[PDB]
């Protein structure tokens, strides 16, 4: 039996500490945990709020802590995931309940992200109909707009016909009603060379001056509105008005770090969907100094990362238009290019690495394989360098000890694997190495090392045999083999042209 | 100097002429490249529609104006096989 | 009112608004009021005057804020400006240019030279900005025949021969490389935006190129002044921005916003003061310490100093139940004590007055009239004459009182 | 000894105050902005009685039920508890308040190991000045409320060793200032925290009382951005830097799903591991301390200044 000020000491004692609340999940007291999942929807809603606080302060670990723990605090989490029916009574509940039920879910789907969750249609619906009916008609008190950041938060997370017409029909909803109190702030004066009109806009690197949003909520509503909006409105306007594209074009200069990330990845992803749209590269001309300013923001969120954005710019211009590519061009001038080889070379030389050395080493590789996959003047400025080469066969040597240690003990292992950890690492540099190989003059002079070559059949035969044999470990660790396959067989099949020397 | 380049200005597509006009560089030996004469250039005109090349040889410290005067390789068979390849 | 502010930012640029400098400029503008006196009729009339107009059009931008919601859901002559805002046409009529001055530029083998309308003085900004884009070029595309930058007041045939002297700060656009060098940046050619400014808190020179900072060229330049220069060779002309017409490509804004954030940082992260305590025979004397004000908050006698001083404005202006309050929460929170004695003793004597029938503001007044002081008078920064001088990026009554 | 490059008397020291005491008047020899200076240094200070009477002169409180409202939006009567508790040394019931007003979220997201800390000083001083038991206590608590906040930063295992040292015996660390250090700090951080519900009822609900931290005019941000310049832009040079190593990597080391957010701040991580120091300090932390004493650092620092430079100006009396 445990009554309403029992549990609030409980949540007082055990604030700050971590050690208590592993020890209150290794203890035989743990019966509580049925008590804290036995939400009846006849408790009342101070109970509520203690048991769902209590189940929120207990999850808050560490995770050197989780590890001490182990596979209970998981089993609780997908117990929260199966046993409490909070989701199917969303409209019934009150706000508070329904936003320390999402804040929950939020903590649930941070430590746990595997695991299915199988009432997201009833928080959609909830969502939709919270917006609809309380937000846009100004009747919605703090609980509920917090409700609606966090269910924003959460849809955000969701890896991934009707309720997808609705969504998108009620974020734009939402981005019209915040949007339209801060759109009269565009003041931009420009020159037309050929009053109060709008026409030849598009014909100066201008853009309009920083639109502030001084409301914190709004400036977090519109920020998730406008992510998932991108995320939805292609399968069903805004994009086409000027006004939009003016206001867009004047929060880039914004204080906020969030609204300049968004308004990057709302302005450039027309360039990768719609149809003859790369011909504009004025607008390109006009985005790309705050995507190069974007590369230097200390706090940066989860879904924004501008090496994949830069290096899916280049690549599309490279594949369209293989002998003209505007960014370079554009990069080169502005002594942009000539840092990035040199971050890519301190990267290169660093004296102690971890895991986030080499995703940005990675990062680097695939961007300097991507400058020179069509123009020689990046190719032979590469290959200036003598020890890139020493590098790239010191990578391909280590995936091949160890995949070899790997299949010189199946028999002590043998199911879901961990792929090895420099399959990323390795694809980069075949990448390079395809770059590279793509000319003749390094094919002919460079590139003549036979070391490359038998590395190379080396990996082939080592990854076929990897998929002959060890099959148990599942598709997780062996989708990186396959591509690693299909990128050596890609650089042999360069490498084996008549007028080359192997 | 100026003229001819406001001139060349406004010519039309290149491949469309039937001469086109280019220059020629010796990068390295074919059989063995580690294993130099070669330091000029050659200006080339190619004629499309009978295929062949004119041009001369330039290397400040040699011998000036030496001609090329190329034509195509006959074969030995009417009948040709086109074969293909692409870099990937 | 609104309007004054509409035609204000309407006159002039918009990060000049935000230094210092625009106490001349309020100063300029309500002068010559009686020439200008929803912001749509605002510009209108100033069309109608004229600022938004010549031969190129000057567009400007109106949003349809309405729509979007149904649908889904020479006057600077006469003002007295002192900054520069035109070139200057040489007297060898060797130069065209326009009107304006400032749309077209060409010469009429030899570097035509000029320079700016006015010169810019030392003690009176923080920082200058202007950009010039090239419209035609006479070499590779690439490859433009111009130099530009700044130019030292205190020759001219060596400019004109070989495009700069020693005293110009400049960037040259036929081989990239600034005046008096190094590996800086790039050759710039047609269609192409570049910039020039000058920091006055470090007191350096920067150039950008579409946008891009790219970095500080010379550095330590002053106590200096310098005047906008330029050297074209016939062949090539250039368009010039300086800010009063049409909006710039860098932000600028940023930049200064990140420099005063710097120096709002450095900066802000007895009881009695009495009479002044170094005047004799009627002068003042200099004491031989480091500093002459030592309060500070981890000492607890700057609030202690800034209590006494609330709770004599309070008295002054009549609100003694309110110090009454002030007195009473102060002993809530408890040489506190003596504060605690000296206030009582303060609102006991008023009350004996008022039964009988400031500071602050002097504190105010005095950091503005110090603040402009220490600007007009080129102090050094902290110990040397290299230190950055942050006190120029303080606008004391637009970012601290408002 | 003498001031060199100016020396003022009163008269032209007078004309240059008279001359920007007008032009402030005008951009506003009386300040009209000093009465919101006053109301926003009483409440941003936690003063219960003076901030109430401050409100109603003003001309925003006129009822009862407004007394209430203003003391709620603002929280002044809790912060001060909180505050007086900090400084007199009930140190966990300024958590639990803390916790049970305020929500759990203001400790669980650089304040609780100063709590903490300052808590067991308290506890060694109570033990101190008025054994076996209480010393293994004690010893347990320092060695599990704040292991691994102490372990996880240089300079807290250097505070915690401090503490330690200082403990086994019979000057900052034992003065009574620190305490009203971190009860301002805390304040401080209850304002920050609490600011948007403020900005929320005063936008949406159409309230009458003003917003005495930010004005509609200036910019704000909820969170704090380090902006690291010289690290990928144009202002390095046109020059190319080579590898400077020849040793290997790898030598020197129905249902719906969710995104891995495991190791997605490399970049920050690396760049730190790859004039200066630029932030938004003016943006996120500057508006959250009373006014009136910025302005009494202002003066300070201008008087410091002018006294460096020989120039001589008279001081206020």
């Amino acid at each position: 039996a445990y009554s309403l000020e029992n549990l609030k000491k409980i949540s007082n004692s055990l604030v700050g500490d971590q050690l208590a609340k592993v020890d209150y999940f290794l203890a035989p007291k743990c019966q509580i945990f049925q008590c804290l999942l036995s939400i009846e929807q006849s408790d009342g809603v101070e109970l509520k709020n203690a048991k769902l606080d209590l189940l929120y302060t207990l999850l808050h670990l560490e995770p050197q802590q989780r590890d001490i723990v182990g596979t209970y605090y998981f089993d609780i989490v997908s117990a929260i995931y199966k046993s409490m029916s909070l989701a199917s009574s969303f409209t019934k509940n009150n706000s508070s309940t329904n936003y320390k039920y999402i804040k929950l879910l939020n903590l649930c789907a941070g430590v746990y992200p595997n695991c299915g969750f199988p009432d997201l249609q009833y928080l959609q619906n909830g969502f939709i109909q919270l917006v609809n009916h309380k937000f846009l008609r100004s009747k919605c008190k703090i609980d509920e707009v917090v409700t609606i950041i966090e269910l924003l938060k959460l849809f955000l997370l969701v890896d991934e016909h009707y309720q997808d017409f609705k969504m998108a029909e009620s974020l734009e909803h939402i981005i019209v009603k915040i949007s339209s109190k801060y759109l009269d702030q565009i003041s931009l004066k420009y020159i037309v060379r050929l009053p109060f009109d709008n026409k030849g806009v598009d014909c100066t690197r201008a853009i309009p001056k920083k639109i502030n949003i001084s409301n914190m909520y709004d400036s977090s509503l519109l920020s998730l509105a406008l992510l998932l909006y991108l995320r939805y409105h292609y399968m069903i306007k805004l994009r086409n008005d000027a006004t939009f594209k003016m206001f867009v074009l004047g929060l880039l200069k914004s204080n906020d770090v969030n609204i300049r990330c968004v308004a990057l990845k709302f302005l450039l992803q027309p360039y990768f969907t719609e149809d003859k749209k790369w011909e504009d590269t004025r607008t390109l001309e006009k985005i790309l100094p705050y995507l190069v300013k974007s590369f230097n923001y200390d706090p940066l969120p989860w879904w924004f990362d501008p090496f994949d954005m830069l290096d899916s710019l280049i690549v599309l211009y490279n594949e369209i238009t293989p002998m003209n590519n505007p960014v370079l061009t554009t990069l080169a001038h502005t002594n942009v290019i000539f840092c990035i080889l040199s971050r890519f070379a301190q990267c290169l030389s660093l004296p102690q690495h971890n895991e986030a050395t080499l995703k940005t080493t990675t990062k680097f590789i695939k961007i300097c394989a991507s400058f020179a996959a069509s123009d020689e003047k990046y190719r032979l400025l590469l290959l200036n360098d003598t020890l890139l080469l020493n590098h790239l066969e010191y990578g391909l040597e280590s995936h091949i000890t160890l995949i070899q240690d790997f299949i010189s003990l199946k028999d002590e292992i043998k199911m879901c694997l961990p792929p090895i950890y420099d399959h990323d690492f390795v694809a980069a540099w075949l990448l390079l190495l395809k770059s590279f190989s793509r000319s003749v003059s390094a094919l002919r002079t460079t590139l003549k090392r036979n070391k490359i070559a038998q590395l190379l059949l080396q990996i082939l035969s080592k990854t076929y045999t990897l998929t002959k044999e060890c099959y148990f470990a599942g598709q997780d660790f062996m989708k990186p083999e396959i591509m690693i396959m299909g990128i050596t067989l890609g650089s042999i099949c360069n490498f084996v042209v008549e007028f080359s020397n192997l | 100097i100026s003229r001819i380049f406001s001139q060349e200005k406004q010519f039309d597509n290149y491949l469309n002429e039937r001469f086109i006009f280019m220059k020629w560089k010796e990068k390295f030996l074919v059989p063995d490249a580690l294993l130099a004469s070669y330091d000029g250039f050659y200006y080339i005109v190619h004629d499309q529609v009978t295929g062949n090349i004119q041009g001369f040889y330039y290397h400040q410290d040699a011998e000036k104006f030496q001609q090329l005067e190329l034509v195509p390789s006959l074969k030995n068979k009417v009948e040709s096989s086109d074969c293909s390849f692409e870099f990937a | 009112d609104d309007v004054d502010r509409e035609f204000i930012n309407c006159l002039f640029p918009s990060y000049l608004l935000q230094q210092p400098v625009a106490y001349d400029l309020w100063i300029l503008y309500l002068q010559h009021r009686k020439l200008f006196h929803t912001r749509k009729e605002i510009w209108s009339k100033l069309m109608n005057l004229g600022v938004l107009g010549t031969i190129q059009v000057y567009k400007y931008f109106y949003p349809d804020v309405n729509d979007f919601t149904l649908r889904f859901g020479d006057i600077y002559k006469i003002l007295g400006y002192f900054l520069p805002s035109r070139w200057q046409a040489q007297p060898n009529n060797s130069l065209q240019l326009s009107q304006d001055g400032i749309t077209h530029l060409q010469p009429n083998v030899d570097f035509a030279v000029t320079w700016a309308n006015k010169s810019l003085p030392d003690n009176k900004l923080t920082i200058f900005y202007y950009e010039i884009k090239v419209l035609s070029v006479t070499e590779s595309a690439e490859n433009s025949n111009i130099v530009i930058g700044y130019k030292l007041v205190e020759s001219i045939n060596k400019c004109q021969k070989y495009g700069f002297d020693l005293n110009v700060f400049g960037y040259c656009g036929f081989d990239g490389l600034i005046t008096n060098s190094k590996e800086y940046a790039k050759p710039f050619g047609r269609d192409d935006v570049i910039g020039c400014g000058i920091n006055f808190i470090d007191g350096s020179i920067f150039f950008t190129k579409n946008g891009i900072h790219l970095g500080n060229a010379f550095t330590d330049l002053n106590d200096l002044e310098f005047v906008p220069y330029v050297a074209l060779r016939p062949g090539n002309s250039i368009k010039t921005n300086f800010g009063l017409n049409e909006d710039f490509v860098f932000d600028i804004i940023g930049y200064q916003d990140k420099w005063k954030s710097l120096a709002y940082e450095h900066i802000c992260r007895k009881f009695l003061l009495g009479e002044d305590n170094r005047f004799i025979d009627g002068k003042l004397v200099r004491p031989d310490v480091n500093n002459i004000n030592n309060l500070s908050v981890d000492d607890g006698s700057l609030p202690n100093t800034l209590n006494v001083m609330i709770n004599d404005y309070l008295i002054h202006e009549g609100l003694v139940d309110v110090a009454k309050g002030f007195l009473k929460d102060l002993q809530k929170d408890a040489e506190s004590k003596d504060v605690i004695r000296h206030n009582e003793r303060q609102i006991m004597k008023e009350e004996r007055m008022v039964k009988i029938r400031c500071a602050l503001e002097n504190v105010i007044s005095n950091t503005r009239a110090m603040l402009s002081t220490l600007l007009e008078y080129n102090a050094f920064g902290s110990t040397n004459s290299s230190d950055p001088r942050y006190y120029k990026a303080i606008n004391f009554d637009e970012d601290v009182l408002n | 000894f003498t001031y060199g490059k100016k020396c003022f008397t009163k008269e032209e020291w007078k004309e240059q105050v008279a001359k920007y005491s007008a032009m402030g008047e005008l951009y506003a020899p009386i300040e009209p902005t000093l009465p919101r200076l006053l109301l926003n240094y009483f409440v941003s200070m936690a003063y219960e009685d003076s901030s109430i009477r401050m409100a109603k002169e003003l001309g925003f409180i006129r009822n009862n039920k407004d007394i209430a409202v203003f003391n709620d939006l603002y929280k002044i009567k809790e912060r001060f508890h909180i505050k007086h508790l900090i400084k007199l040394g009930r140190i966990n019931e300024a958590m639990e308040e803390i916790n049970s007003i305020f929500g759990l979220e203001v400790l669980e997201e650089d304040l609780h190991f100063k709590l903490l800390l300052l808590n067991l000083i308290e506890m060694i001083r109570s033990h101190h000045q008025q054994s076996n038991d209480f010393i293994l206590n004690l010893i347990q608590y320092s060695q599990n409320k704040l292991a691994i906040k102490a372990s996880s930063s240089v300079k807290k295992m250097q505070e915690l060793e401090l503490a330690m040292t200082l403990l086994l015996f019979p000057q900052n660390l034992y003065s009574i200032s620190l305490r009203s250090k971190i009860a301002d700090l805390v304040n401080e951080k209850l304002l920050k925290f609490i600011h948007p519900r403020i900005q929320f009822e005063i936008s949406n609900n159409n309230s009458k009382f003003p917003d005495l931290l930010n004005s509609d005019k200036k910019i704000i941000t909820q969170n704090f951005t380090v902006y690291n310049n010289n690290l990928v832009n144009g202002s390095n040079g046109t020059k190319i830097t080579h590898i400077s190593s020849d040793q290997p990597i790898n030598e020197k080391m129905a249902a719906t799903t969710f995104h891995n957010l495991e190791n997605k701040n490399y970049w920050n991580q690396t760049s730190e591991l790859l004039g200066l120091e630029f932030n938004n300090y003016y943006s996120s932390e500057f508006p959250y301390e009373p006014r009136l004493t910025q302005i009494m650092k202002l003066w300070c620092w201008c008087e410091n200044q002018l006294h460096h430079n020989q120039i001589g100006v008279p001081r206020v009396e």
